[PDB]
RNA sequence: UACCUGGUUGAUCCUGCCAGUAGCAUAUGCUUGUCUCAAAGAUUAAGCCAUGCAUGUCUAAGUACGCACGGCCGGUACAGUGAAACUGCGAAUGGCUCAUUAAAUCAGUUAUGGUUCCUUUGGUCGCUCGACUUGGAUAACUGUGGUAAUUCU
RNA sequence: UGGUGACUCUAGAUAACCUCGGGCCGAUCGCACGCCCGGCGGCGACGACCCAUUCGAACGUCUGCCCUAUCAACUUUCGAUGGUAGUCGCCGUGCCUACCAUGGUGACCACGGGUGACGGGGAAUCAGGGUUCGAUUCCGGAGAGGGAGCCUGAGAAACGGCUACCACAUCCAAGGAAGGCAGCAGGCGCGCAAAUUACCCACUCCCGACCCGGGGAGGUAGUGACGAAAAAUAACAAUACAGGACUCUUUCGAGGCCCUGUAAUUGGAAUGAGUCCACUUUAAAUCCUUUAACGAGGAUCCAUUGGAGGGCAAGUCUGGUGCCAGCAGCCGCGGUAAUUCCAGCUCCAAUAGCGUAUA
RNA sequence: UGCUCGGCGCCGGCCCGAAGCGUUUACUUUGAAAAAA
């Protein structure tokens, strides 16, 4: 081609997404932002699909254009606004308030939240950065640059960001004993304890996480995100609770279920 | 670029060897006591089972305490028990091996109405399935080739639309009545 | 007669609106308009029947049961605001102009032929 | 479903081939009630095209002295709608085809510590030591012309 | 100060430079209106050097591509190989200049030629092991007759942008103007071979100053026996009669209630195709479903395709020509008693499908 | 397979953990990375 693509088709996106196979060729883009584009949840499949409250792609405009959306404190008027991991999505009007985060398999998930747990957003920086007199920058992961950080801040850090005003609360140091987020790839929305990271040079260090239940794996260090101070966690979890549970007891619970449902 | 399915898949399958004497002999039997429109019918049955068959050979041909292999043969033996066409106290994975055409025939619409006793041949229960005669659980069932689970199999009836459970009289016993009127006076 | 029972019943309040999901049973008859579908829906909600706008009925084997939508606003002037246009044409609020797409095209050619306030007549 | 059958001889065992058997997708022929999907100028011609269409765009927030409409007490400028035109934006997207190309393209994996990046997001934007608003050019418009004609001037 | 596995990294200090074809340090616009004593205030929109981020693009590293020896040596200072110094390029590098040495690849198949070669994700066949195709909706690459060159713009060697060539080709008062359907429909040419000069932005997305406009991107409809899926062409009752199912008469005879089967004997029960009202669907219809009024006794509301010696399920049936006409994928059937030719009857195979030729 | 820093423990001392290193290959086994259909 000779530029950018403007255009995504519809089999074109990947299975996170979870969309449909006939109503449409074409897929919604989502615009440039703070995210990339394999990792990103957009507010018109977000709106139309999680909440059904839009059927109509003119339908999602007019929900969104009325000014009644905030994206981490702020109003948006993007139909193709990139929104991530760890994004607080808050309707004034309706009066209950979201927190993105992954469930227990490759997707994103509902989760409604109390509106002053809806007030801080965890962090993950990217990199330290100094100045051009001195002044120590922070990347995020939603590149929110922040000016003079704490200097115990480090680049594998993970740091809790107030909504309202954008400053730096409290952190977590990176260190082994500490609860754990895996996002993206194959071993995906899990939540487990750091105890073993091992040290490659110049290629892709792997940690070793164990589960609450003793389950055993290992991911790559780009995918490891903090929500807890030792086995505490600062986030309220969702249903399920990041286990990885096997194949054949979803078939025992769904039969659980059944029954006890007559 | 269009939004199209273009998914299909061939239901019954041709034998090598076109003219016989035996597996004609027997396939024009079961068409005899069973009512089969044609040998397609028993064609996709031969294929279906032939695809199940296939699948439990490599089912067990992978070692035992497997799990997939467990999860698929719990999943098939449940849906084999479900569909009726084996018994719920014989729970065995190589059981699946010593079934045939008559066991997957079986639970076939027209043999279930035949057994019933609410038809008389099995070309009239074929004539009255066409012709939309029956609800099932509350529900105007037209094909034939319709299987029957078990927990679905006490809920046959007439439907309540029809002349013979009950019902409007249809076209010819009105213009019976409709002339034998015209006929009195 | 024939009845409606209630499903899906969700109130996006936002919308000043309420989505509700339309299932009609009727044994042995044809096809009911939505005149009075909406007439006995409004009875049911204690509404007068005009901000009403059902559509996508669909028939199952047999036609005992026909699946459908059903959808309410509280003011004239929200169902106004919000809404497919056809919708309102359905409901003869709304009429559109009658020349094709095609005489259209022609039309804007016949402009983009000239410069400046030739196009106002050029047009006609 | 891990399959054969007829054919050299006066008759018998073998190499061996021919021909039947089943599917796949192209054309054609015969025939034809219902219904759900659904391919379709690719193989010769990446040969030639008459015609009609396929890229346009305003909110409260860039320019409004077109009475083209239109509100009054009109006088310390502009109520409002507004064609047209100036201005920035995209026109490098999407659609069709396989003519070239044989470590070329492409697939998996890697690096840019050897470079760029419209737009969006976040920050930077009194960090420097020396006017209560400056200037002239062009539209649209009016009027005047040549061409056989153009989205000509 | 801080970091990487690693900087000639970022930051720190010093001396200057700082391009008139010229880096920033707001001479822009709307909304709600105000406090204090002319100054002083919020919510925005637009623009803006610098970064990181986002969509990416770009050159690279390792591994994997059809056939051919009637392709055995190939490339070289008209750069082939690398070193030094530079030019250009957004950077890295013979990408290119000036000087150096003769280098680099090959039997593990280079070099050369052909390909009925866009590649992959895939499709058919498939015990296992394999063979063939992939133009084709997903991804990436190439071009818009073929080369060449260029403006604008962040991003184009763009062709529904421009310039010159040849080939084709439109109009003309003859001086000159105007061209690229391998886009949507449609025409010519070609061939065994391939559809409407239709409706609409309503659904899915895309562009723009932007809820509001536009989009042959697409959705809808028709042509459509490419192919796939479901699925009509009747059954019960009594009479046409060979006797079995069980007991008996040496055998016929009888008990025979399920009888089983077939004849244009009769009888009622019915539902569809279609004709159409309504309703639903839809931008609006058509399609499907529901429902009125109709609608079958040779249900004339009439089912074809190749065959009947063997392979290979099906008449030594009848009549006609009698090495001629012909049949026959192969054996072989035709010379005056044709189980194969040509016609009628019956029968077998699949069934709205069947046969033939090319791979 | 062992020789500079610190740990579950106890009164200059034992054990454990660890900065640092402790023959290359194929193969075998477990993980990540591995577009959708």
């Amino acid at each position: 081609a000779r530029g950018p693509k403007k255009h995504l088709k519809r089999v074109a996106a990947p299975k996170h997404w979870m969309l449909d196979k006939l109503t449409g060729v074409f897929a919604p883009r989502p615009s440039t932002g703070p995210h990339k584009l394999r990792e990103c949840l957009p507010l018109i499949i977000f709106l139309r699909n999680r909440l059904k409250y839009a059927l109509t792609g003119d339908e999602v405009k007019k929900i969104c254009m009325q000014r009644f959306i905030k994206i981490d404190g702020k109003v948006r008027t993007d139909i193709t606004y990139p929104a991530g991991f760890m994004d607080v999505i808050s309707i004034d009007k309706t009066g209950e308030n979201f927190r993105l985060i992954y469930d227990t398999k490759g997707r994103f998930a509902v989760h409604r939240i109390t509106p002053e747990e809806a007030k801080y957003k965890l962090c993950k920086v990217r990199k330290i950065f100094v100045g051009t007199k001195g002044i120590p920058h922070l990347v995020t992961h939603d590149a929110r640059t922040i000016r003079y950080p704490d200097p115990l801040i480090k680049v594998n850090d993970t740091i809790q960001i107030d909504l309202e005003t954008g400053k730096i609360t409290d952190f977590i140091k990176f260190d082994t004993g500490n609860l754990c987020m895996v996002t993206g790839g194959a071993n995906l929305g899990r939540i487990g304890v750091i105890t073993n990271r091992e040290r490659h040079p110049g290629s892709f260090d792997v940690v070793h996480v164990k589960d609450a239940n003793g389950n055993s794996f290992a991911t790559r260090l780009s995918n490891i995100f903090v929500i807890g101070k030792g086995n505490k966690p600062w986030i309220s979890l969702p249903r399920g609770k990041g286990i990885r549970l096997t194949i054949a007891e979803e078939r025992d619970k769904r039969l659980a279920a059944k029954q006890s449902s007559g | 670029p269009v939004a199209r399915s273009w998914v299909c898949r061939k239901t019954y399958v041709t034998p090598r060897r076109p003219f016989e004497k035996s597996r004609l002999d027997q396939e024009l039997k079961l068409i005899g006591e069973y009512g089969l429109r044609n040998k397609r019918e028993v064609w996709r049955v031969k294929f279906t089972l032939a695809k199940i068959r296939k699948a439990a050979r490599e089912l067990l041909t992978l070692d035992e305490k497997d799990p997939r292999r467990l999860f698929e043969g719990n999943a098939l033996l449940r849906r084999l028990v479900r569909i009726g066409v084996l018994d719920e106290g014989k729970m065995k994975l190589d059981y699946i091996l010593g079934l045939k055409i008559e066991d997957f025939l079986e639970r076939r619409l027209q043999t279930q109405v035949f057994k019933l006793g609410l038809a008389k041949s099995i070309h009239h229960a074929r004539v009255l399935i066409r012709q939309r005669h029956i609800r099932v659980r509350k529900q105007v069932v037209n094909i034939p080739s319709f299987i029957v689970r078990l927990d679905s199999q006490k809920h046959i009836d007439f439907s309540l639309r029809s002349p013979y459970g009950g019902g409007r009289p249809g076209r010819v016993k009105r213009k019976n009545a409709k002339k034998g009127q015209g006929g009195a006076g | 007669t024939v009845t409606i029972r209630t499903r899906k019943f969700m109130t996006n309040r936002l919308l000043q609106r309420k989505q509700m999901v339309i299932d009609v049973l009727h044994p042995g008859k044809a096809t009911v308009p939505k005149t009075e579908i909406r007439e006995k829906l409004a009875k049911m909600y204690k509404t007068t029947p005009d901000v009403i706008f059902v559509f996508g009925f669909r028939t199952h084997f047999g036609g005992g049961k026909t699946t459908g939508f059903g959808m309410i606003y509280d003011s004239l002037d929200y169902a106004k605001k919000n809404e497919p246009k056809h919708r309102l044409a359905r409901h003869g609020l709304y009429e559109k102009k009658k020349t094709s797409r095609k005489q259209r095209k022609e039309r804007k050619n016949r402009m983009k032929k000239v410069r400046g306030t030739a196009k106002a007549n050029v047009g006609a």
